[PDB]
């Protein structure tokens, strides 16, 4: 499975 | 940008067997960027069933693919796999050598 | 007995109209087992491996939400650098993130990493302690600043030491029959003469998993380098990969010359001769 926190952008 | 020409391997699966149904690959590697156009060829016409895997990538950051199709080798047919990308001047033809 | 999971995204613009075209792929070890493609008609993630089918349709709702979401970040993100770097936008530009994590033989967390390309060139990574940043260069530098007042490596690091562990425990399992499975190379030797003195001895390597090999030529007991050819590691299309080295040397003297073969699915390394 992914990822599943919060995204950030650079 | 940073630009890298495929390297390219063409080959079978299985050993070759005239009249025997097999698999005909061509293996890129090492480009970037990843735009990249691939024929599998036949007596210089491209093979209309032809599959790719799923664009990933390698330590370097470098792509890879895997282009494949089912085929039956026979003593007259010629194969080949053709790629273009944007560092080669016209498209890259390279044959299928049993051998290797 | 360690294993990893490991997710590759890759977006790249597109100048000319529309947004990015992405793709991410999710491996256990050498195997794929998801796929998501922006420019195939699902706009769902994918099964690519047999054992993951057993997921129901939550999973793939999850997966689907998370990823669409990874590939919004990406597309802001190709936007933001073409700014730091001050580039036109003209052009077309690759961003590309790989992250994982590890288990040992004790099927305990073991590793964590996360990596992120800008134009195939390393732009910022979490260190190994997965507690800072490695910043390539000094636009990568105000990202890690970013990151660092945002709190994104730990909430990296609660991923990669839990819910990523988790996830790769349970496809283990699931796909014992393949997952944990080593498929030793089939080996074998052919010789051909390249005229009436000399001939070639060709060591091939085939249907193994997972893809690390070795394979070394020797003469009399040492290493031999000169002479030899070889391809590299490449899929064989089912799964497995395939290898060859190869050496020329004088006709008689075949016996002299052997092909050492090193893999994971091997109790010991093998070693062949020619007749």
């Amino acid at each position: 499975g992914v990822y599943d926190g919060r995204e950030h952008t650079v | 940008m940073i630009q890298r020409t495929p390297k390219i391997q063409v080959y079978s699966r299985h050993p070759a067997e005239n009249g025997k149904s097999n698999f005909l690959n061509c293996y890129v590697s090492g480009f970037h960027p990843s735009d990249i156009e691939v024929d599998l060829l036949k007596n210089g016409e491209r093979i209309e069933k032809v599959e790719h895997s799923d664009l990933s990538f390698s330590k370097d950051w470098s792509f890879y693919l895997l282009y494949y199709t089912e085929f039956t080798p026979t003593e007259k047919d010629e194969y080949a796999c053709r790629v273009n990308h944007v560092t080669l001047s016209q498209p890259k033809i390279v044959k299928w050598d049993r051998d290797m | 007995g360690s294993h990893s999971m490991r997710y590759f995204f890759t977006s790249v613009s597109r100048p000319g109209r529309g947004e990015p075209r992405f793709i991410a792929v999710g491996y256990v070890d050498d195997t794929q087992f998801v796929r998501f493609d922006s420019d195939a008609a699902s706009q769902r993630m994918e099964p690519r491996a047999p054992w993951i089918e057993q997921e129901g349709p939550e999973y793939w709702d999850g997966e689907t939400r998370k990823v669409k979401a990874h590939s919004q970040t990406h597309r802001v993100d190709l936007g933001t650098l073409r700014g730091y770097y001050n580039q036109s936008e003209a052009g077309s530009h690759t961003v590309q993130r790989m992250y994982g994590c590890d288990v040992g033989s004790d099927w305990r967390f073991l590793r964590g990493y996360h990596q992120y390309a800008y134009d195939g060139k390393d732009y910022i990574a979490l260190k190994e302690d997965l507690r800072s940043w490695t910043a390539a260069d000094m636009a990568a530098q105000t990202t890690k600043h970013k990151w660092e007042a945002a709190h994104v490596a730990e909430q990296l690091r609660a991923y990669l030491e839990g819910t990523c562990v988790e996830w790769l425990r349970r496809y283990l399992e699931n796909g014992k029959e393949t997952l944990q499975r080593t498929d030793a190379p089939k080996t074998h030797m052919t010789h051909h003469a390249v005229s009436d003195h000399e001939a070639t001895l060709r060591c091939w390597a085939l249907s193994f998993y997972p893809a690390e090999i070795t394979l070394t030529w020797q003469r009399d007991g040492e290493d031999q380098t000169q002479d030899t050819e070889l391809v590299e590691t490449r899929p064989a299309g089912d799964g497995t990969f395939q290898k060859w080295a190869a050496v020329v040397v004088p006709s008689g003297q075949e016996q002299r010359y052997t092909c050492h073969v090193q893999h994971e699915g091997l109790p010991k390394p093998l070693t062949l001769r020619w007749e």
